């Protein structure tokens, strides 16, 4: 996180760290006792999928406390439209092998309706994104839980706001840009998977997955998410299904 | 998302059009004479009742007034003009509303003309 | 044409009755007041034709007017009914979560897994001790 | 669908009326207004017209400046 500020201990309860093999690898954010949402490429390289962790819980990296909560994950989900390597459908349903005890510091955010979210959470302007990545994009990460409010935009406005770039990645019906192109604040590198919640009327709802950007705060650009709203009915059919053997699972999409 | 387009910003207070103002009345008193502006009302509620222009604007409004061989012209903070006349002649008015401290759509139209 | 022996007037000439520009010139002597004076006399009334409804009031302008309308309705001729606005896509239905439209009736309002609707038929409260969404820490 | 254009603010004593074109040919529109940094509020919910009364939204503040947006959706 670019800009931002440390997250109060158990203020962003739904923040998932992941680790491969030990490793910090990436964010996600618990939507119940048992499943997780992240960004698809997090897992573009994982070579040991047994190996993979989701940390609830945690808020300082350097200090184990008695809030902390680790459990194995089952399950990878991702989009068999997703191809490795680019931008589109960048989303990841993560079961764990053993439910998670909700407590003060450990809280799912809400997973919204379809409609829900694109009337009425679309248009709320500011949401949380956060995470433990770097503070600068070729800098390093952060220790403490980091959290920034940034402003969304309808495409059309991104678009025609952000400074033309040669090969840069098309923004889909599947993403959305929400940040400042004024290089002062934005998501980076290693918050991917985090959550970019919304509040509206006492509630906090997931609308959008850190994904990718151009250069962390870079001016004339900013920060693209996956579009939650779109995967609402692909998320819930999947929760209901039935364990397979290995860990990742390119299950169709829609 | 849909098609849409997006419009110019529009900030109320510095751009809405001041209305044609309507002269109230005009009494000679000696060797001068009244001239009182109506108040001009606004969308602007406070409790079942609509504010008026001067209720609004306060200090940064001010009516000007034309009247009348050349013209002359009086400024007022309120709504209402005290000029010098001469007696037995005869003379007209019309009012204007006015925020000085704009640079565009400063003026409203002018209003009616009232003679005596 | 025994109306037409009394000296000029204004008052008589525009006031009572309806005169025309030269007519008005005739009195103002004058290119500039005269014009003046004709800007808003020959406007015309637009509130003739009683363009506010519902109740509203008219003020009228030049080649033009404003509606002021009653605390329940909106519109250029306060045309629009408030009360019949009660939809989802106006501020969520009133709804404090989800909201659902229905043609021919009125809308319901509906919560999340963990919460369920109050009396009211729009506010939520939390059926299970840490509800998705609410941070304890805060609440 | 075809995006609207010409929008243009008509406001007298805070009347405030947004205007555009073209007149709909199969297709309705919803306008948005909105502060800087507030939300975005709809209004004139799937109107066939080419105007839309804004007051009560900038009488809550007239102070601030607003944007607004129409929206086109096929019918
Ligand atoms: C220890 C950890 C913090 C490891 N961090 C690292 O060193 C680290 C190195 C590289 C890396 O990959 C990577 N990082 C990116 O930056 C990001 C990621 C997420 C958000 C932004 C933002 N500006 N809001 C930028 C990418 F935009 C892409 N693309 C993809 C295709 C979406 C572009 C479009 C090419 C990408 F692959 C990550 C990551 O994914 O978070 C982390
Ligand atoms: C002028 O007329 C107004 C309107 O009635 C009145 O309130 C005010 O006291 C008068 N002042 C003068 C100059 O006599
Ligand atoms: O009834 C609608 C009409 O009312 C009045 O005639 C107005 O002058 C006119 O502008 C409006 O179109
Ligand atoms: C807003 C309207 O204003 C005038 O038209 C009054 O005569 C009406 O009763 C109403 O209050
Ligand atoms: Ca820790
Ligand atoms: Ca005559
Ligand atoms: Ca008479
Ligand atoms: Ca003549
Ligand atoms: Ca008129």
């Amino acid at each position: 996180i670019v800009g931002g500020k440390v997250c109060p201990k158990g203020e962003c309860p739904w923040q998932v760290l992941l680790l491969v093999n030990g490793a910090q690898l990436c964010g996600g954010t618990l939507i119940n006792t048992i499943w997780v949402v992240s960004a698809a490429h997090c897992f573009d390289k994982i070579k040991n999928w047994r190996n993979l962790i989701a940390v609830l819980g945690e808020h300082d990296l350097s200090e184990h406390d008695g809030d902390e909560q680790s459990r194995r994950v089952a399950q990878v989900i991702i989009p068999s439209t997703y191809v490795p390597g680019t931008t589109n459908h960048d989303i990841a349903l993560l079961r764990l092998h053993q439910p998670v005890v909700l407590t003060d510091h450990v809280v799912p955010l809400c997973l919204p309706e379809r409609t829900f979210s694109e009337r009425t959470l679309a248009f709320v302007r500011f949401s949380l994104v956060s995470g433990w990545g770097q503070l600068l994009d070729r800098g390093a990460t952060a220790l403490e839980l980091m959290v920034l409010n940034v402003p969304r935009l309808m495409t059309q406005d991104c678009l025609q706001q952000s400074r033309k770039v040669g090969d840069s990645p098309n923004i889909t019906e599947y993403m959305f840009c929400a940040g400042y192109s004024d290089g002062s604040k934005d998501s980076c590198k290693g918050d991917s998977g985090g959550p970019h919640a919304t509040h509206y009327r006492g509630t906090w709802y997931l609308t959008g997955i850190v994904s990718w950007g151009q250069g962390c705060a870079t001016v004339g650009h900013f920060g693209v998410y996956t579009r939650v709203s779109q995967y609402i009915e692909w998320l819930q059919k999947l929760m209901r299904s039935e364990p397979r053997p290995g860990v990742l699972l390119r299950a169709p999409f829609p | 998302e849909p098609l849409y387009e997006n419009s110019p910003e529009f900030t109320p207070y510095l751009e809405t059009n001041l209305g044609q103002p309507t002269i109230q009345s005009f009494e000679q008193v000696g060797t001068k004479v009244n001239v009182t502006v109506e108040d001009e009302r606004t969308l602007v509620r406070r409790n079942n009742t609509f504010l008026s222009l001067r209720d609004v604007f306060g200090k940064d409004l001010i009516y000007t007034l034309y009247y009348w061989s050349g013209k002359k012209t009086a400024k007022t903070n309120t709504n209402e003009f005290l000029i010098d006349v001469d007696k037995g002649e005869n003379y007209c008015f019309s009012v204007q509303a006015v925020i000085p401290s704009r640079t565009v759509n400063r003026k409203s139209t002018d209003s009616p003309v009232e003679c005596m | 044409f025994l109306e037409e022996l009394r000296p000029g007037s204004l008052e008589r000439e525009c006031k009572e009755e309806q005169c025309s520009f030269e007519e008005a010139r005739e009195i103002f002597k004058d290119a500039e007041r005269t014009k003046l004076f004709w800007i808003s006399y020959s406007d015309g009334d637009q509130c003739a034709s009683s363009p506010c409804q519902n109740g509203g009031s008219c003020k009228d302008q030049l080649q033009s007017y404003i509606c002021f309308c009653l605390p329940a309705f909106e519109g250029r001729n306060c045309e629009t009914h408030k009360d019949d606005q009660l939809i989802c896509v106006n501020e969520n239905g009133g709804c404090e979560q989800y909201c659902s439209d229905h043609t021919g009736t009125k809308r319901s309002c509906r919560c999340h897994e963990g919460y369920s609707l109050l009396a009211d038929g729009v506010s939520c409260t939390p059926t299970v001790e840490y509800p998705c969404g609410k941070i304890p820490i805060l609440e | 669908t075809v995006a609207a254009y010409n929008l243009t603010w008509k406001s007298t004593n805070f009347k405030t009326i947004l205007e555009w074109e073209p007149k709909p040919v199969n297709q309705v529109y919803t306008v948005q207004i909105s502060t800087k940094s507030g939300d975005w509020k709809s209004k004139c919910f799937y109107t066939t017209d080419t105007e839309c009364d804004l007051t009560d939204e900038i009488v809550k503040d007239v102070k601030q400046t607003y944007l607004a947006r129409v929206f086109s959706y096929p019918a």
